[PDB]
């Protein structure tokens, strides 16, 4: 049993006709202090999986080296390392939904939020969550802490159901994520301006894309507000 | 001779009388044959008896959905590895939801083996397996020695008389690779291979053991009236 | 001296070969499977007239639906028992019913081979399985110390085995009554004993579906015995 | 719960209601709180169904052991025994468990008292869960040595109905037992919502209750 | 791996020898004489600095050790199982004796530990006997002086002085001249001198020769004052010009 | 401090035939007052004509379930492929739970399929273990909603024939596999109008000897 | 640990090291056991080899297991009162957990069960002992007659010895114990004990140990001057 | 691997003996003779010391007899080494027992616990036995006066009097000749030093040879007081007896 000490907030997901899209904001939270601004939450495996880790920085680059380590060890007396037998999002996804199911069952949890978004060998598109307590859910979108209240609402109103995903484009879905990242930078406290987003698309493969920004933001209606009742000045 | 008391003793020719003592043991099991195609991996055995009271002893084990193996040799020893091969494969599906590769569950087979063969009190593997299976990468057939030597092949025999059948096989090899999407060809040509390691006895229908797997077949083992049709 | 888990050079177990002889010194056992039930009987070899027959026990139940008979060194066949009898009930435990008669054979066979440099040698005896399920009938197996078994419709061993096997050879077919059965083993028993075959000396046993596992009297396999002798003076 | 159980001249009878409740909530009405260990052994389930479930199919199953091993089937004192003595490994790590151990060996019928406090007792009379202080006002008045199979099977019968007509976790159907030393004999399953109605009219009582 | 050799090495052959501890004895013989004499208000043990080599510094090599302030030993026989044997004892004079009741232990109880250790080397697993004798040299506040020796088998004898090793048959002969109970220190140096002499084929002198006593307390070995009680150790190696001295009155 | 536990709502319902069984649960999946999935499957077919769903806390329920079909896997292997019985099945899950009875799996259990004569068969299980055959049993969130209407409807409680006046009752007219799909289907209807973690969709599972079927209905998503 | 296994096979089928503990048990002193029709008689022989022995101290050839239970052996003293212990031991094991105290044949079942551990375990030898256990069990009547040896072999006996010129007295006992009729009273018992023991044992002074167990946790053992009766009367008789 | 090199310590020869144990006892037949005499009144324990040297301390050594507790005493004969490793478990168990049961441990009990020791060595572990005979000369208020002896068998019996070590045979024939069941302390003591002055390899025996004990109820009232005899009074015992 420990606590959060240096914490990342919201991970976003949708799936879309030809593959699946995540996003993660930079930031490594201290409490109320925006201490670290240059943390990188979005982790890929090979050129078909993204890991989007929430929670624990520390517990997260633990993972990270977990996953670092699977690639090598994948890699040991495999001739097709680079082909047939290479990781896939579900393997990578229950290699981890074990290790989190097994810390929790030792009291000694990773305190972490976690989506796999990944493309399969047959073009299915994989997305799948897991958080510290070991359970696992998979829907058409996925999002972690306040993405979960703010970003899903949002993404669902574009893919309400599974039959939503073949008429889903991938500039509709990039757009409706760019739109959810906004919106958490408006209401979530510990949320920054600064954020990645990965598209793994069956036909186009992986594309990673770092320093996004939230742009086209609505302030200038805050100048009209005045007091919090009566006042006029 | 002075050199073979135990497994943990070389011969001044840098040999190991113990893992070839345990090799001997093969040579007078009952022989077993495997080959494969593309789409398809098929075992055939000749099944041993006692006495004519007796069971014909089995002589095919399955591993998993995908993959098992034939044995020659101590049975025992056999039902150790097999038993090892479905913990590895279900290990594999239980935390990485992944089918084991059959080369992966060849090299877990050989470093199993050769603990056995570099330490004091234990001893080697007195059996060879001939492990078949259909992965990622398609049909595959492997032999296993307990020196710990694992070889992918095409085709291949061990046991008593196993030398026919794999000469067989060493001509054959060209047209039997070919045989796709059809498995009871590829099983006569399993059977025809194991009849030139016949001597007396023939193929009876509590005799022989034969076992497919493929890419819409899952590892299913025929005994009884089911190989009557291949007699 | 040399390793207990070393291979002869014609690649057979050391210890595993010379246990096998000490089971060729042992009392005779003998076991033959009909379709009516599975009859298994054992001569009993008293060292010495002053000695309570009846307290020698070469026949055992292991469970209602499985019976053993044991040839060698019958004290090393008391741990494989206790074993069995465990197997049998855990597995009852466990699954709500009763258990294969050829997984309960594995189960034994399973602690053959666990000896090394576990516990230091072989088992010294070989034994004869008999019982009764739902899937295969009625069943009979011969464990060894080999961790081998083999399954039988009639099987002899202990001293008088191979001339008992011969004489089995003929005579089964499949076609066998379970009073047909009894006369046989004790017809074989009476072949193979150097001192004449009577109810103290010999013991008689079977397993049927509806009754189960039942060592006989000597006043039941007397009579047994008599209806021996008078059929064998009818021609 | 509401279970009992006790001796006399013909063996020993065996009563328990069926009602499982989570709060106030009822989970079953269907629940054999009777365990068969052996066809000459009996044992009663009050507190915790998978406690009491587990360790007595566990026991069933070290007495059966024991008849193959010593050829004679186990007394009720040792069963009961082998039972405190397993609960006793555990005791303060939370299991609920009370229990009646019922047969009839070679001492002629046994009853004891086990539960996973630690307590082993044998005794004539018995009744343990939350309806216990119920039944035993009918069983303390009623109950006599020189008492017929029939007499006794329905005291044991109406005392269950005392306790789940006033415990509100007791309940749901009465399932009788009768030990001998030929074995227990399974009295069948009543209904209380029927008993009731029926012992009110036969017997009289329950006058308060109209109908 | 694993230490697999859990047998005894030492055992009993057909008329009752105990092989091991034989050899270890005549490994003893083979060593360097070192000797022990004990006078009426000391101890003295000496022996041989046989060095190896010239370029060898054979300060650096000490074949008398302090064991605790008031016990010293010497040894005959291998050099390296002396050396090991001296750190357990001086371990253990602390572990199971200064650790309980806070002060050193008597000579005797030092000299049963250490005979233990020695006993056991010659019955566990895997091991040989320590192939080293000692005479180890004390004095408690109850006992007075002592001088006992500890052989190979764990045995232990108490002396008022003996030789062991090279010659020492010829060196206890000439100590039953020589000793009686009524010699002072110096006296039984001097005769320890003279003895040792016998023994020895090249330089006999302060560099070549190890000697140390058991005597009266020395306050300013101690390193601090202040403290009634502690009066300092009886323990004091002889130095190379303390030795040269004795050799001209000699 | 660290809670080892969680919960993901969800309802599940096991009705017994004559020659059939259905298992049934809601496909939605939450915590607190979201939504996690709104399809994720929860009953599951376990192998040997045996379907099983272990509701409550997810992850405990993903390792049971897991567990169980691994336990029928070397079940085959062991005993030369005997096919698993529902009695035998059910056993050996109460051993499985106890084997936590410190650290319990936090679910409420249900298989179906049929005995060994062929009829349906339904049992059910406590965290820890306790087991019992059942005719009829929901379990889960909105189990207490559901139960009191099967007993009247499935078992005709509190209903007696018209005329009669309480002396004679209802008679157990055995019900069809048709007949039972309505009930389960108004069972969770019902239970959505009314319980906040019910909806979404509907998953059944029907077991006859022919083998497994599915059938899929939508429910209210709000 | 030691691991080594000392008790193996040789080529011809025997474990040589349960057959050498045999051996071990002809060297032993003489021992017998005899049951009658409501008792049992352990003789005992006493090298006379030892004298200056003090006979109150000296450890009895008769052990108590429990108090309806005892034991007698053949071979190796030391390696007895380990198997002694451990029936004692195991004897109040089984009134703890099953409120009845052993029967001589289960008693009987784990000391052998103990001799059969120690042939196929590794780093031990085989005990050199062989054991006649005898007694009446709990509310029972019927006398209990047991032998053990080092291979773990048991079995009832109506009248068995072990020892050294055990064969001598077994062939007495062959052709004087009847089973249609035996020893009726203790005398009868006693008598037939002495005199079986009288055809090894040399001189009949306090060479002869006597313990008979009658039912009921009846146990006593006869003092020097009362087997000294018997051997006055049997030699009498036997003048003729 | 190891087993090349193992003796196997803890075998049967074909004739069922246990080799070790015999070697051992052949050791002991070397060692220096150690006598117990026990009498109505007390007990004695005489013991030669081996080989001397003029140059040993003996008013400081102890080879020979060893204190248990304060009622009971050993003679040792074998290797002193192995035997006070015995000698420290004994003394122990005999404080165990004090502890547990707030009384004086009774002499067979612990007599009974160092032989199974001795006993376990010959059994298991693959390790050498003890090569050590003892001597117990006790007392409790059971039995009264007791001597025993063990040997490396872990085989233990009792005795009036008895010898251990060398010349046992001759030194047994010689108390069981002039041994009488009403003897006195004063006339086993004389018993004990005649029978060592006959049966020694030494020209004579004198006070720097012996090691001497007695166990007497000569304590003030009901008592046992325990006697280790220094070297002047062994002097005195041997004028007074008339043997020097
Ligand atoms: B009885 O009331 O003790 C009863 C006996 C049990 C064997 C079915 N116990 C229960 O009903 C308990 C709760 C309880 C109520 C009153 C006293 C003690 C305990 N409930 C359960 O065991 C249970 C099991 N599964 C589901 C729901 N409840
Ligand atoms: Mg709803």
């Amino acid at each position: 049993t420990q606590q959060p000490i240096v914490t990342g907030t919201s991970v976003i997901s949708m799936k879309y006709d030809n593959g699946v899209i995540i996003a993660a904001d930079n930031l490594g939270s201290y409490g109320s202090l925006l201490r670290f601004n240059g943390v990188e939450r979005l982790i890929p495996v090979g050129d078909n999986t993204v890991v989007g880790i929430s929670g624990d920085i520390s517990d997260m680059q633990h993972i990270e080296r977990l996953l670092k380590d699977l690639v090598t060890e994948n890699a040991y007396d495999n001739p097709l390392a680079d082909a047939e037998e290479a990781l896939e999002p579900s393997y990578i996804f229950e290699y981890l939904a074990t290790v989190m199911y097994q810390r929790r069952s030792k009291m000694n949890p990773l305190w972490n939020a976690i989506i796999v978004a990944g493309v399969q060998s047959n073009g299915d598109q994989f997305l799948r969550y897991v958080n510290l307590l070991g359970v696992t859910y998979s829907s058409p979108t996925l999002a972690t802490g306040f993405g979960a209240h703010m970003a899903n609402p949002l993404l669902r109103k574009v893919v309400d159901r599974e039959s939503d995903i073949p008429k889903t484009t991938v500039q509709v879905a990039e757009e409706a994520i760019v739109n959810a990242m906004r919106v958490l930078y408006y209401r979530d406290a510990r949320s920054s301006r600064n954020f990645s987003l990965a598209i793994i698309d069956k036909n186009t493969g992986l594309t990673f894309k770092k320093n996004l920004q939230v742009e086209n933001m609505k302030w200038d209606f805050a100048k009209d507000i005045k007091g919090y009742g009566t006042q006029k000045i | 001779n002075n050199y073979d008391g135990d497994t943990v003793t070389f011969s001044p020719t840098g040999r190991l009388f113990q893992v070839e003592y345990a090799l001997e043991a093969i040579k007078q099991g009952s022989v077993t044959v495997g080959l494969r195609s593309n789409t398809h991996a098929v075992l055939v055995a000749l099944k041993r008896n006692a006495d004519e009271l007796s069971s014909y002893q089995k002589k095919i084990i399955k591993c998993d959905e995908h993959m098992g193996l034939s044995l020659a040799g101590l049975a025992p020893d056999a039902r150790v590895l097999s038993n090892y091969l479905r913990q590895q494969c279900n290990y594999s599906s239980l935390v990485f939801n992944r089918k084991l590769a059959v080369e992966r569950a060849g090299h877990l087979l050989c470093d199993k083996a050769q603990k056995n063969t570099q330490s004091y009190g234990g001893r080697p593997y007195g059996v060879g397996l001939l492990i078949i299976g259909y992965d990622k990468s398609g049909a595959h057939l492997l032999e296993f020695q307990p020196s710990g030597n694992v070889t992918e092949l095409y085709g291949t025999a061990i046991g008593a008389r196993s030398q026919g059948a794999k000469t067989y096989l060493e001509r054959t090899l060209d047209t039997f690779i070919k045989i796709d999407g059809n498995p009871d060809e590829l099983i006569k040509a399993g059977v025809e291979a194991i009849s030139q390691s016949l001597r007396d006895e023939s193929l009876t229908v509590d005799n022989l053991s034969i076992a497919i797997v493929g890419k819409d077949t899952p590892f299913t083992i025929y005994d009884g009236e089911a190989v009557a049709k291949y007699i | 001296d040399r390793g207990v888990s070393t291979f002869s050079p014609e690649g057979r177990l050391f210890q595993v070969e010379y246990s096998l002889e000490a089971i060729k010194l042992g009392s005779t056992a003998i076991g033959i499977a009909t379709k009516e039930g599975v009859v298994l009987g054992v001569e009993k070899r008293a060292t010495s007239p002053l000695l309570e027959s009846d307290s020698i026990e070469k026949i055992v139940e292991i469970d209602r639906h499985i019976g053993c008979a044991m040839s060698g060194l019958t004290a090393d066949a008391r741990s494989m028992i206790e074993h069995a009898r465990t197997a049998a009930v855990t597995h009852n435990l466990y699954y709500d019913e009763d258990i294969n008669v050829e997984s309960l054979t594995q189960s034994v066979c399973d602690l053959a081979l666990r000896f090394g440099e576990l516990m230091s040698r072989p088992f010294g005896v070989a034994l004869l399985i008999a019982g009764h399920d739902a899937d295969d009938g009625y069943q009979l197996f011969h464990a060894e110390p080999s961790g081998t078994f083999y399954r039988y419709n009639a099987k002899a061993i202990g001293s008088g085995s191979e001339g008992a096997q011969a004489e089995l050879l003929n005579e089964w077919h499949s076609s066998l009554t379970l009073k047909e059965a009894e006369l046989l083993v004790l017809k074989i028993l009476k072949q193979v004993m150097e001192e004449k075959l009577d109810e103290n000396n010999a013991q008689l046993s079977c397993i049927t579906k509806q009754d189960g596992f039942k060592i006989y009297d000597n006043e039941k396999t007397a009579e047994l015995i008599k209806e021996l002798k008078e059929k064998e003076a009818a021609e | 719960t509401t279970t009992l159980a006790f001796k006399f001249r013909h063996g020993v009878i065996v009563a328990a209601d069926s009602r499982a409740t989570a709060g106030a909530y009822i989970a079953s009405q269907t629940v054999k709180k009777v365990i068969e260990i052996n066809p000459y052994l009996l044992g009663t389930m009050a507190g915790g169904a998978a406690d009491c479930s587990f360790w007595e199919r566990l026991l069933a199953r070290q007495c059966r052991i024991y008849e193959l091993r010593n050829k004679e089937r186990i007394s009720v004192a040792a069963a009961s025994k082998l039972l405190a003595n397993m609960v006793y490994q555990y005791k303060g790590m939370g299991l609920s468990m009370g229990t009646m151990i019922c047969g009839w060996d070679k001492r002629g019928p046994g009853l004891y008292y086990v539960d996973s406090e630690g307590n082993r007792i044998s005794g004539a009379t018995f009744s343990v869960g939350s309806g216990s202080v119920y039944a035993y006002g009918v069983l303390d008045s009623n109950y006599k040595w020189d008492l017929s199979v029939e007499d006794a099977l329905y005291l044991g019968k109406r005392s269950i109905l005392a306790a789940a007509h006033r415990d509100a976790y007791s309940g749901g159907s009465v399932n009788l037992y009768h030990v001998t030393e030929d074995g227990w004999i399974y009295h069948g399953n009543h209904d209380v919502g029927e008993l009731f109605w029926k012992v009110k009219e036969e017997e009289g009582s329950f006058n308060n209750v109209i109908g | 791996m694993t230490d697999r050799y859990s047998f005894s090495l030492t055992t009993f052959s057909p008329s009752g020898k105990l092989g091991q501890i034989d050899y270890a004895l005549t490994a003893v013989k083979q060593g360097v004489t070192s000797l022990g004499i004990k006078a009426t208000n000391g101890v003295v043990i000496a022996t041989e600095k046989k060095s190896s080599s010239p370029l060898a510094m054979s300060e650096t090599l000490s074949k008398v050790s302090l064991l605790t302030p008031d016990i010293g030993a010497v040894y005959s026989g291998m050099g390296p199982d002396y050396r090991v044997l001296v750190d357990k004892s001086r371990k253990v004079a602390h572990t199971s004796y200064k650790r309980i009741y806070g002060e050193y232990p008597p000579t005797k109880l030092l000299v049963s530990e250490v005979a233990k250790i020695m006993q056991e080397a010659t019955q566990s697993g895997g091991v040989r006997p320590f192939g080293v004798s000692l005479l180890i040299a004390g004095h408690d506040e109850f006992n007075g002086f002592s001088l006992y020796q500890v052989d190979p088998s764990g045995s232990y004898f108490p002396w008022k002085a003996t030789a062991i090793g090279k010659g020492s048959v010829a060196a206890k002969t000439f100590l039953e001249k020589r000793w009686n109970d009524e010699l002072e220190l110096e006296d039984a140096i001097h005769i320890a001198l003279l003895t040792l002499k016998e023994s020895v084929e090249g330089e006999f002198n302060g560099d070549t020769i190890e000697l140390a006593i058991i005597g009266d307390e020395n306050p300013d070995l101690l390193g601090y004052t202040g403290i009634p009680t502690d009066k300092g150790p009886r323990f004091r190696k002889l130095t190379s010009q303390e030795i040269n001295d004795r050799l001209e009155a000699l | 401090q660290f809670n080892p536990y969680g919960d993901n709502g969800g309802t599940i319902l096991g009705i017994a035939g004559e020659d059939f069984a259905v298992l049934a649960g809601d496909t939605r999946n939450i915590t607190d007052y979201s939504i996690n999935s709104r399809y994720e499957p929860k009953v599951f077919d376990c192998g040997d004509n045996i379907v099983m769903s272990a509701n409550g806390f997810a992850a405990d329920g993903d390792a049971l379930v897991k567990r169980f079909k691994n336990s029928v896997k070397w079940y085959h292997f062991d005993h030369n492929d005997k096919k698993l019985s529902i009695n035998s099945a059910a056993r050996n899950i109460q051993h499985l739970l106890y084997s936590r009875r410190f650290f319990p799996y936090y679910v409420y259990n249900i298989i179906a399929g049929l005995d060994e004569d062929g009829k349906g068969a339904v049992y059910s299980f406590d965290p820890v273990g306790s087991y019992q055959r059942e005719q009829c049993r929901a379990g889960g969130a909105a189990a207490s909603l559901i139960m009191p209407f099967l007993d009247n409807q499935v078992n005709f409680k509190n209903q007696y024939e018209p005329g009669t006046n309480g002396k004679v009752k209802k008679p157990l007219k055995y019900l069809s596999v048709e007949e039972v799909i309505k009930l389960v289907r108004d069972s969770f209807t019902s239970a959505t109008e009314r319980h906040i973690q019910v909806g979404d969709g509907l998953e059944i599972l029907i077991v006859t000897k022919d083998g497994v079927r599915k059938e899929f209905y939508e429910l209210k998503r709000d | 640990g030691y691991d080594r296994a000392l008790s193996i096979f040789s080529p011809d089928g025997h474990i040589f090291q349960v057959e050498y503990a045999l051996e071990a048990v002809k060297r032993g002193t003489c021992a017998v056991g005899v049951k009658g029709k409501n008792c049992v008689v352990l003789g005992c022989e006493r090298r006379s080899t030892l004298k200056l022995q003090d006979t109150r101290i000296t450890p009895s050839k008769v052990s108590k297991i429990d108090s309806h239970v005892v034991l007698s052996f053949s071979g190796l003293n030391a390696d007895s009162r380990i198997l002694i212990e451990k029936a004692r031991v195991e004897a109040q094991s089984h009134r703890l957990t099953l409120e009845d105290p052993v029967t001589v044949e289960y008693l009987t079942r784990y000391v052998a069960g103990v001799q059969q551990r120690y042939t196929q375990s590794g780093g031990v030898r085989p005990f050199g002992v062989s054991t006649l256990i005898a007694g009446f069990d709990p509310r029972d009547d019927e006398p209990k007659l047991y032998q053990t040896e080092p291979s773990g072999i048991y079995s009832s006996w109506s009248a068995q010895t072990i020892g050294r010129n055990s064969k001598t007295v077994r062939e007495f006992l062959e052709k004087n114990y009847d089973r249609k009729e035996p020893p009726a009273t203790v005398e009868e018992c006693v008598k037939l004990t002495v005199r079986s023991l009288l055809e090894v044992v040399q001189t009949g002074a306090k060479n002869i140990e006597i313990t008979v167990v009658k039912p009921d946790s009846d146990i006593v053992a006869l003092s020097s001057e009362e087997i000294n009766q018997y051997v006055t009367q049997i030699e009498q008789e036997k003048q003729e | 691997g190891s087993r090349r090199y193992d003796s196997r310590t803890t075998i049967f020869s074909p004739e069922g003996r246990l080799y070790q144990v015999e070697y051992a006892l052949e050791s002991i037949s070397h060692a220096g003779t150690a006598i117990g005499i026990m009498a109505s009144d007390g007990i004695v324990l005489a013991a030669e010391r081996k080989v001397t040297s003029t140059l040993l301390e003996q008013d400081t050594s102890t080879e020979k007899l060893y204190k248990l507790n304060d009622k009971i005493a050993v003679a040792v004969a074998g290797l002193t080494a192995d035997a006070e490793i015995l000698i420290n478990t004994a003394r122990i168990h005999a404080q165990n027992y004090l502890k547990t049961y707030n009384e004086d441990i009774p002499v067979e009990i612990l007599v009974r616990r160092l032989s199974d020791i001795k006993q376990g060595y010959t059994q298991h572990g693959g390790l050498r036995p003890f090569g050590v005979s003892f001597i117990y000369a006790g007392y409790d208020d059971r039995y009264g006066y007791q001597l025993y002896t063990s040997n490396p068998s872990g085989n233990y019996t009792g005795w009036k009097a008895i010898s251990v070590g060398a010349n046992t045979s001759a030194a047994q024939t010689l108390l069981q000749m002039d041994y009488k069941d009403d003897m006195k302390v004063d006339d086993a003591i004389e018993l004990a030093l005649k029978t060592l002055s006959k049966t020694t390899d030494s020209s004579a025996l004198t006070y720097d040879r012996l090691e001497f004990a007695t166990i007497r109820k000569g304590a003030n009232d009901g008592e046992v007081y325990q006697k280790i005899f220094k070297p002047q009074e062994i002097k005195d015992i041997l004028v007074k007896t008339g043997i020097t």
